[PDB]
């Protein structure tokens, strides 16, 4: 373990819960999932189980809701400050808009707070204007690309900007331009530009997504390297 | 529209720094300015519990029935958090009692959830309805009994009975 990552040892342990409730309504549809699971946030890693509680079946793609289900689960070398565990116990905020190639747009926050050893996420998501026989309302998405997120700070909170790619079935892909405010609860050491790499894939799902298992790596890195 | 001074008012309001925010009104800051979520200053002030804040605020021209993206209002946010005097205070500026979220939830659903018993009092008092259903059929009954909330599911089942 680096000087850095020990410096919040005692309060984010090398694994941590997940507990979440996200209130959700896409192109009018309200729904409610609730997820439980767990993360490595020094290695970069975090599993999520998640059930759609209310609003099933969703008639929409799931992966517009996955990104949504904390950047507490980043691996960040001791030379970039990380805005995220140094938040904690206070914990951090974040808003996020989502604008799709064809129009659709998602907005969604999520406040992400700590219980003993279990980070806790309520999560609000909005989605409008996604075109009927598109491939959001039509379930023709495959999977987000792997992406890189570039982390920067303005007016003295942290923002995210990815330039990203859903995938299409058929080898297709639609572009979606992600914008996060990232807002920690008490001061910290604010980093440098610096980027942060992501792979996020749906490892399991029943039919209707009712039942969803989510993945994500994530890894911080200077843009030099 | 955007402005410089309305940043800056959001970011005061949401950071609870109640000076600045007479500053900025001062100065000619928009009490309504919007982010992009759909928050103002008095959703802010609100949510944060500045009671004094939230009075100029009303008293300068901020819309008390302004709704952020997810349909939040500023009653909404202070019925969750338990902020009494700025319940009575947004209510007596016109506050729609019964306003819904984007999910049908009440300010007397998020108050039946929280436990915050004197808020549920004072919405029925001003005419809450006790029958709203969210959009998933559920009454702020159904919400004090998932959350244990036991003296407040007595208050709304009694106030349920019609002659």
């Amino acid at each position: 373990v680096s000087k850095g990552e020990e410096t919040t040892m005692g309060v984010i342990k090398p694994d941590m819960k997940i507990k979440l409730k996200m209130e959700g309504n896409v192109n009018g549809h309200a729904f409610v999932i609730e997820g439980e699971g767990e993360g490595k946030p020094y290695d970069g890693t975090n599993t999520i189980n998640l059930e759609v509680k209310e609003g099933a079946p969703l008639p929409f793609s799931y992966d517009i809701l996955t990104t949504a289900f904390n950047r507490a689960f980043t691996k960040y070398p001791d030379d970039i400050p990380n805005y995220f565990k140094q938040s904690f116990p206070e914990g951090y905020s974040w808003e996020r808009t989502m604008t799709f190639e064809d129009k659709g747009i998602v907005k969604v926050k999520s406040d992400i707070s700590m219980e003993e050893d279990s980070f806790i996420y309520e999560i609000h998501l909005k989605g409008e204007n996604f075109p009927p026989n598109g491939p959001v309302m039509q379930k023709k998405t495959t999977g987000w690309d792997a992406s890189t997120e570039r982390m920067y700070v303005r007016d003295g909170v942290l923002k995210g900007d990815v330039k990203h790619k859903l995938l299409l079935e058929g080898g297709g892909h639609h572009r979606v331009d992600f914008k996060t405010i990232y807002r920690a609860k008490k001061a910290v050491k604010l980093p440098d530009y610096h980027f942060v790499d992501h792979r996020i894939e749906i490892l399991n799902h029943d039919k209707d997504y009712n039942k969803v298992t989510v993945y994500e790596s994530a890894v911080a890195r200077n843009s030099t390297d | 529209p955007g402005s410089d001074l309305g940043k800056k008012l959001l970011e005061a309001a949401r950071a609870g720094q109640d000076d600045e925010v007479r500053i900025l009104m001062a100065n000619g800051a928009d009490v309504n300015a919007t982010d992009w979520v759909g928050m103002t200053p008095l959703h802010l002030a609100a949510w944060k519990g500045h009671l004094e804040i939230v009075e100029v605020l009303l008293k300068t021209g901020a819309d008390v029935n302004a709704h952020d993206v997810f349909g939040t209002t500023p009653l909404h946010l202070a019925a969750h958090r338990g902020h009494l005097e700025i319940v009575e205070v947004l209510l007596k500026a016109g506050a729609d009692v019964n306003a819904q979220d984007m999910v049908g939830k009440t300010p007397l659903h998020l108050a039946a959830y929280y436990g915050h018993l004197e808020i549920v009092e004072v919405l029925l008092k001003h005419g809450a309805d006790v029958n709203a259903q969210d959009k998933f059929g559920k009454t702020p009954f159904d919400l004090a009994i998932d959350n244990g909330n036991e003296d407040i599911a007595e208050v709304l089942q009694k106030a349920a009975k019609l002659n």
